[PDB]
């Protein structure tokens, strides 16, 4: 799962009982502590209000927790150390395929293909994370002319490609700037950032489009999101952060662990390497390390596989900042590949805690509406459903 | 209280240091009329060994050892202030507030304050009351007389 | 109010900008003091209406 | 203790001294293992 359901003292009962936990955390905290000046744990355990920091300030009203750099760091954790005692009782599948929401999936990636050292997941994260606060310009009081909203489609007789239309006919019309940032539920869920007015705009249209609204249904505002990231005003700063990520992430790793296993943001089909599957990233993010690589596939040679699987999982990584996250499509993408490989059990299982109902509640709703097939189908929480995960009953 | 804003800048978690100026008394042992600056500061050189013992404190307290040699209230040293000229006349400094105040800054500056940073800095603010041939048996006890 | 008085008149002759005073009751010898006087100075800096 | 045999011995008025032997630890600050013995025998400079 991605961010904004992080809770204080996430998974620290976790922490108490599991050794493998501890490890995650232990190991964490005390880089965070010797590098940057400050621990985690604390964060997690009780929330503070401001917080300095080696070469930043922050401060907010309510809780640090609550706040990007400390927030993506909080959650990469928590999950990193629920699926290490998941792993030491075994209950980890060969062969899993595993995906993730945004900053959930640099976990997703830490868990299951351990593509880097725990202390390198944070730093990359929490990085990550000071990189989302500078990005966009604001106001003497902090203000943004953007922000975010929730859509639902559903309620009326309304389709994806017709809420593409009226968001794209808007856009062009108002001369304004209105982007789907997120595809999430296909029925369901859609999340959308831009000018203030075209969010507004937009609000209005399915208000007299529906003609039931009274209440301006459908629509869902979101709260501290000032930046219109996930579309096309942020490739800015990806050059940037695509180096961070070579440093922070090397060239040893396991190529099986991610391919077929893992399904980008940026890419919503399964990872593997090939040069149809470059050229796919190439067209949706143009890019000097992949354009090149496209252009002579003849470098056959066995010392480039690795290599190449190592640049193009970075590849995504750096520019999953910039394209929009599909959801849907890596929901659905799960049904074709395994209706092409077979539609026997599967067991759906979500990690990182308190962050766990919530993709599952997307998924739940997903596997209603387009899966109504009648499948037998296993929706698993790691704080709700923990007694089922663990098998123990 | 070092202690204390210790735990606090560890719970916290600040890798901030905090800057202690310790008021150490001017040239213990030179002086015999003080009675009581002169004995007690002097263990602020053991004080310093505590840091350089203990290894969690540096992050959070640097020792800065301050020497505060002759300063002139009118309160306490109502008394002493009439001899301020006699001593003075050994070739030695006694310092104003303000002055002392000026020194006591001067290791707050951020040159000094990262040499505390890397280790404790013992800074003598005495005004050459060190070397000083001065009988306290007489000019102190016949100035307070 | 006689030692809380001198404060505000050396406060309000030598504060440049950026500059906050706090004065308060405190007592060095006590031990209770100590630990309730840094209580309050690492909490939140926050109020509550 | 001092205090006390001093008042003993200037009361019943004698002008015999006691020689008090002070325990002082070897060498202070060359040695960091001790902990203990080091740091604390170090004012008995003070107390002479």
């Amino acid at each position: 799962p991605g961010q904004g359901i992080q809770h204080k003292g996430m998974g620290m009962e976790v922490r108490a009982r599991s050794k493998a936990a501890r490890k995650v955390w232990d190991s964490a905290d005390k880089f965070t502590r010797e590098t940057l000046g400050f621990s985690v744990l604390h964060v997690v355990r009780d929330n503070p209000t401001s917080l300095i920091a080696s070469g930043v300030h922050y401060h907010h009203p309510d809780g640090v927790l609550f706040l990007t750099q400390f927030t993506q760091v909080a959650m990469a954790t928590v999950a990193a150390a629920q699926v290490a005692e998941m792993r030491e009782q075994g209950a980890f599948v060969e062969g899993a395929i595993a995906c993730g929401h945004s900053v959930g999936e640099y976990t997703a990636l830490a868990c299951v293909s351990g593509v880097y050292e725990l202390e390198a997941l944070l730093e990359v994260v929490f990085h990550r994370g000071s990189k989302m606060h500078d990005i966009v310009p604001r106001d003497e009081l902090g203000r943004s002319n953007y922000r975010l909203a929730a859509i639902r489609p559903s309620q009326i007789d309304l389709d994806d490609a017709d809420v593409k239309d009226f968001v794209a006919e808007i856009s062009e019309r108002t001369g304004e700037f209105l982007e789907i940032v997120n595809f999430n539920l296909r029925g369901s869920q859609y999340a959308i950032a831009g000018t203030v007015a075209g969010l507004e705009a937009l609000e209005e249209e399915i208000e007299r489009r529906r003609q039931i609204t009274g209440g301006k249904r459908s629509f869902i505002l979101v709260p501290g999101i000032d930046v219109p990231f996930h579309s096309s005003v942020l490739r800015v700063g990806v050059a940037d952060f695509r180096r961070s990520l070579e440093r922070v992430m090397p060239r040893d790793k396991d190529p099986e662990l991610i391919i077929g296993r893992y399904i980008p943001n940026l890419v919503p089909r399964p990872f593997t390497l090939d040069r149809d599957f470059i050229q796919e990233i190439r067209d949706l993010v143009p890019a000097e390390p992949l354009d090149e690589v496209l252009a002579d596939y003849d470098t056959w040679r066995n010392e480039k596989p690795k290599e190449l699987c190592r640049k193009v999982v970075i590849e995504l990584l750096a520019w999953q900042f910039a394209s929009p996250v599909r959801w849907i499509e890596t929901q659905d993408l799960l049904f074709i590949e395994e209706a092409a490989g077979g539609l026997g059990v599967e067991r759906f299982v979500e990690i990182g805690v308190k962050s766990a109902p919530t993709v599952a509640g997307l998924a739940t709703n997903t596997l209603k509406l387009p899966e109504y097939s009648h499948s037998t189908v296993e929706v698993l929480n790691s704080e709700r459903d923990a007694a089922v995960l663990f098998a123990t009953d | 209280l070092i202690s204390g804003l210790s735990k606090i800048g560890a719970e916290r978690d600040i890798a901030s240091r905090l800057h202690v100026v310790l008021p150490g008394s001017p040239n213990r042992g030179m002086f015999g009329g003080d009675g009581a600056y002169g004995e007690a500061k002097s263990a602020l050189d053991a004080l310093e060994n505590r840091w350089s013992a203990e290894k969690s404190w540096a992050e959070r307290v640097s020792l800065a050892h301050a020497l505060i040699g002759w300063t002139k209230g009118t309160g306490l040293m109502g008394q002493n202030d009439a001899i301020v000229s006699a001593v003075e006349e050994a070739g030695v400094t006694t310092y104003t507030t303000d002055e002392m105040a000026a020194m006591l800054l001067d290791l707050c500056t951020v040159e000094t304050k990262v040499a505390a940073a890397g280790a404790p800095v013992k800074v003598d603010l005495t005004g050459g009351l060190g070397d000083i041939k001065i009988d306290m048996a007489e000019l102190a006890a016949k100035a307070r007389e | 109010d006689d030692r809380l008085a001198f404060y505000k008149q050396l406060y309000r002759d030598h504060a440049r900008f950026d500059a906050t005073l706090w004065v308060v009751p405190a007592n060095m010898a006590s031990y209770s003091d100590i630990d309730k006087l840094v209580e309050w100075v690492g909490t939140e800096q926050t109020e509550s209406l």
